[PDB]
């Protein structure tokens, strides 16, 4: 198991922790998504987590087939966005030269 | 844990039915 | 505060990409040869079996001869979706 | 202030995508049928000739049955690169 | 010519306005890129344009083959990012419900 | 203008040579 595979494993295991609780066991409903986000994105989504309605629009946006649950396929878009927004913050206001990372999201 | 055979059904209706 | 394991996972994906992007050249560029090293070291067989050049053609959406970070996220998304389906076999 | 023509161009690309994403369903989702309407109306023949379903498979990187905005930007990038090469024929 | 094709035309025409001035006529060197950005991204990149070194790191980042010019293939990545960052600002702090756009970048 | 036959050469070395 590589570093990337392990990270992938952690995304899948975290999704499964909340998807199994209610309704479809392989999808996240509004309440399960709120719980995942409150706990396991508590730093990356600190500011959004203070506004339950912001969390609701995020879920509405990720729910690409409009069936009011997040499949894993829909959810991994949020992981990619947060990864991308973390890397962006590492480079926010970068003046160069060369490559350096400031602290990422939730820091 | 290495997720193998999670044993409940995978969601598969990745399309619009509204 | 201390990051959750999920958040550390996402930052680590950043870290993984940079092991290969910082080998040479542009700091956010993974050239074709670096991408073979990335696939062979970081991805499972059912990903690698595609061939590093077929992956490179898929990921280099602007055909500038490099995989930048957003293009690498295409690879990460496809590996996650594949890993999830396999967990239901 | 007033936007430059280049900036208006970028905002208009947003506007284009939403003509199709706002037809039904999720507001940032272009389903397979909407994508055929988008290709046939907005893209030239050398883009369309690929077939709307081959494009849909290429653009839906997470295979959730929709093209979201970032996936549509893959299409925009490929059309721009193609349009540029054609301008050197 | 469609709306999208016209927009594509404007990106290509704007690139060509500055790429032909010096050196390779089909690429943007540091000085040509600074000029394009100062004039034609004067609103989207208002804040970055106040710091010539920020503009230099951006070019260094887009110059994926490290040959100190931007090809058109490298440049259209910046157009996609700015388009994406404009749409993000239209949805910044969105609470829903449904779809609505606030003003975009440079506004 | 609809860019056709811009007539100067297109840059084509989309790879690393450093
Ligand atoms: C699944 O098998 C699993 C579940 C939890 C952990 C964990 O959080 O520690 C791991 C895992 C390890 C398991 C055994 C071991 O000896 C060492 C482990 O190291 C790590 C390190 C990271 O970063 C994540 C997970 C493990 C495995
Ligand atoms: C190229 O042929 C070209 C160059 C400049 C313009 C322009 O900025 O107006 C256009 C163009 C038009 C040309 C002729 C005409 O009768 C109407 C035009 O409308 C537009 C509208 C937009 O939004 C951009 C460009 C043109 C064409
Ligand atoms: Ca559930
Ligand atoms: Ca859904
Ligand atoms: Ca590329
Ligand atoms: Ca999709
Ligand atoms: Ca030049
Ligand atoms: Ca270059
Ligand atoms: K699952
Ligand atoms: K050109
Ligand atoms: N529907
Ligand atoms: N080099
Ligand atoms: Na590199
Ligand atoms: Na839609
Ligand atoms: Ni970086
Ligand atoms: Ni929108």
């Amino acid at each position: 198991m590589s570093q990337l595979e392990r990270n992938i494993e952690t995304i899948i295991n975290t999704f499964h922790q909340y998807s199994v609780k209610l309704g479809h066991p392989d999808t996240l409903n509004q309440g399960e998504f709120k719980e995942l986000v409150r706990k396991d994105l508590q730093n990356f989504l600190k500011k959004e987590n203070k506004n339950e309605k912001v969390i609701e629009h995020i879920m509405e946006d990720l729910d690409t087939n409009a069936d009011k649950q997040l499949s894993f396929e829909e959810f991994i878009m949020l992981m990619a966005r947060l990864t991308w927004a973390s890397h962006e913050k590492m480079h926010e206001g970068d003046e160069g030269p060369g490559h350096h990372h400031k602290p990422g999201l939730g820091e | 844990r290495s997720p193998e055979s999670v044993a409940f059904p995978m969601f598969q209706s990745h399309w619009y039915s509204g | 505060p201390m990051l959750t394991e999920l958040e550390k996972a996402l930052n680590s994906i950043i870290d993984v990409y940079h092991k290969y992007s910082l080998i040479k050249g542009n700091f956010h560029a993974v050239y074709r040869d670096d991408l073979k090293k990335l696939l062979e070291t970081e991805s499972p067989q059912y990903i690698r079996k595609k061939g590093a050049d077929v992956w490179f053609k898929e990921l280099d959406i602007n055909t500038d001869g490099a995989v930048n970070f957003q293009e690498f996220l295409i690879l990460v998304i496809k590996m996650g979706v594949a890993a999830h389906k396999k967990s239901h076999e």
